[PDB]
């Protein structure tokens, strides 16, 4: 699953309201906060495997949202050394990500923060919009700043 | 490997600098470089825009002198932070909510592309301007060499001693300024402000600041006169101020209520610079 | 609506201006504006790079000071402009044939990324300094005050008079650089160089510049000590100088020979400007 | 054969050397100075009308010359009105040009003034890079710099 550079592909999702915030979710069990992230099975599209983890950690259908826009490229980031797992290989050393932006044009209550027995996240609330690029753990923050960039423009329509 | 705008609010030049979308590192020795008007970008101060530190604010900002020293002035680069943030796209709202190392704050954008900036209430009681005298009073006795100077004392989070002149091309700031800051009854010295009453809505102003002797605009220094000026019963709630560097117009309604400072900010060029 | 660059040589700012791939147009209040170092870009010295006016040559350049008006000096702002038309690879060119409101002229980049300038050769002629004398001497005899001091007088196209002292810390450059500048004998005024030798081959060097006062660096002041230290037997035919601000090494081979200054020149930042 | 904004297309001609001069030309009868520019015939292809004029006005067949570059898009510019012909339509009111560089591979003699009987330039001489953007008449003045800035870099290869 692995490319020939390390890179494991994903995407990630930045939710917002016309209010102009963001979506911020707590990490199962931690409090430690981020924006939904998820793996791109084998012959997923970008959109297809968005959408996946859209609903499985949001539980959100297509009604509900409305594509706003994606990044032109992939980010990429790498892990820290202290986080490689050298022994099992091909060994990921970071993650290639593709960034999609929805509108939440349905209401703050179908947010299912548990819809599988797997919950990857246990709360959440709305945020202004710079605030992930400070809370996100420090390497991921260089993405975090591009992402919200290149989204900055588009959300600052009404 | 960094992107700056370099910036005025009525003379008072900053270099700003986009920390949202850039990573960006500063030393004091580093501050030093940049400031130097010959060897670098040339400012007064620079000004780091960043985050929100919490998640209901727009944006944090930090000050820095050209000594390489942060600085936490309940107004300063206000009006050109609030200009940069629209200007570079990075917020359309006229309402800002702003954290400093002052605490939370909110600045608003008119539709003549000024700024308006609450100040805060201001402080009268000697002891925390600090200045030294027996009872808070509306005006004090400077005994200053062989002249009788009569004061007002107010703390915008600054101190500040205001002068009532008749003419401020007239007066002697060069001479009596100096003399009336590093006096006994200021023993953190003081920002000394000589006002020329014209109307009760239009004063002129000249200010020997803390240190640095005269400046062109201090901001602080105008909400001081028109807070001594409103507290003598000399000027209205809505005063404008003729500093040598342009206008400001101060708006107070007495005790309980805060003071609101509006302002140009103007952007000057844009720039690119490798360390 | 303009690109520019600001550089410095041994703290002598520019704004440097590329008008061969730009279209660009000035004012003496434009260049006013552009020169404040609080409202504008601030600089000492503005620097127009053109396309050559003769076939054979390889740009032509003007240099405009902050009040307003051009500026012809010999080596004003050479190795600025040498090292711009580089890096901004307008010519990939190690011998660079310029003119300028003085005339043709060459000038070299050496492999330590310097900029050598041939100035010229030093008239001593009192005449063309203008310096008032009954011949042609080594050295004059000034009155000055209480004081009698022995000076060398030397034209660079500039008017210098140099004066030997033993230590540069030690001399009183403030107090007697304005009363030997406003001379009788310097019906022009003159610049005011204080030289000590520390040996045949490097002097240190301190300048009141003509109606400045003292600077940094002055690249014709350092060509003036070093010939009038040449003139006088005092001094080797390769000099270093050393200025407040760093280091000139000068080349010299006595009369009838041209004089080779040696310099560093930095580029600070790009910046674009609107208007 | 002109376009519908009133442009009619037009190809300039960069000859330069080694020593990294370009060859100035003197206009015919008089004694103001140009670079060669020629009409391209319908039908023709860029590079067509190009040999072409540097034929005519040189007398230089394909062996002679070395081609480095052209423009990549089409530069634009505007007559003067007192040079405008409003009653000859429909009304040519500027030139649309892409300008190609040649290196000459071969001698500085096969530089024939005039071949034709009709022929645009008396003389002709080398001279150094940026001389032409002051020299040229100041309506071509812009499209000048914006030429010999896209050639400058590629002349600067020895
Ligand atoms: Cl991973
Ligand atoms: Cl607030
Ligand atoms: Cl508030
Ligand atoms: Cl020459
Ligand atoms: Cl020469
Ligand atoms: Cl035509």
């Amino acid at each position: 699953m692995i490319d020939d550079d390390g890179y494991r592909p994903n995407v990630g999702i930045v939710i917002c309201n016309r209010q102009g915030q963001v979506m911020w979710a707590r990490r199962f069990g931690q409090h430690s906060w981020q924006f939904p992230q998820g793996g791109i099975n084998p012959g997923e599209s970008a959109e297809q495997a968005m959408y996946r983890e859209l609903f499985e950690e949001v539980g959100l259908s297509r009604k509900d949202v409305r594509i706003l826009a994606s990044t032109r490229n992939w980010l990429r980031y790498k892990l820290p050394k202290r986080l490689v797992r050298w022994d099992t290989k091909p060994v990921c050393i970071g993650q290639k990500q593709k960034w999609f932006l929805l509108q939440l044009v349905s209401g703050d209550a179908e947010i299912n923060m548990q819809t599988s027995s797997t919950p990857e996240f246990d709360g959440w609330r709305w945020v202004s919009y710079w605030y992930p690029v400070r809370q996100v753990v420090s390497f991921k923050r260089d993405v975090y700043r591009r992402v919200m960039k290149e989204f900055a423009s588009v959300v600052m329509s009404l | 490997s960094m992107q700056f705008s370099k910036m005025h609010g009525l003379g008072n030049d900053f270099m700003v600098v986009d920390a949202v979308t850039q990573n960006v590192f500063f030393s004091p020795e580093l501050i030093r470089r940049l400031a130097d008007r010959h060897l670098g970008v040339g400012f007064d101060q620079l000004l780091v825009v960043e985050p929100p530190y919490d998640p209901e604010l727009d944006f944090h900002y930090r000050i820095f002198n050209a000594d390489g020293s942060e600085v936490a002035q309940c107004g300063n680069g206000a009006r050109c932070f609030a200009r940069f943030v629209r200007l570079k796209g990075l917020t359309n709202k006229r309402d800002i909510r702003v954290s400093t190392a002052n605490g939370r704050m909110v600045l608003t954008v008119t539709d003549d592309d000024l700024v308006r900036v609450n100040m805060g209430e201001p402080n009268f009681e000697p002891s925390a301007v600090p200045f030294r005298a027996n009872k808070a009073e509306k005006t004090y006795i400077m005994r200053a060499a062989e002249q009788t100077i009569l004061c007002g004392v107010v703390s915008m989070g600054n101190p500040h001693c205001v002068i009532q002149v008749d003419d401020v091309d007239t007066a002697a700031v060069e001479t009596l300024g100096p003399v009336l800051e590093s006096h006994e009854r200021f023993p953190e010295r003081a920002n000394i402000g000589f006002m020329q009453v014209v109307k009760r809505e239009h004063i002129r102003l000249r200010v020997y600041e803390r240190g640095a002797g005269e400046t062109q605009a201090c901001g602080s220094g105008a909400c001081a006169a028109v807070a001594v000026g409103i507290q003598q019963g000399l000027l209205a709630e809505e005063v404008r101020v003729e500093l040598p560097g342009g206008r400001l117009d101060i708006a107070w309604k007495g005790p309980g209520h805060p003071l609101y400072m509006t302002g140009p900010a103007v952007h000057v060029y844009d720039g690119f610079i490798h360390l």
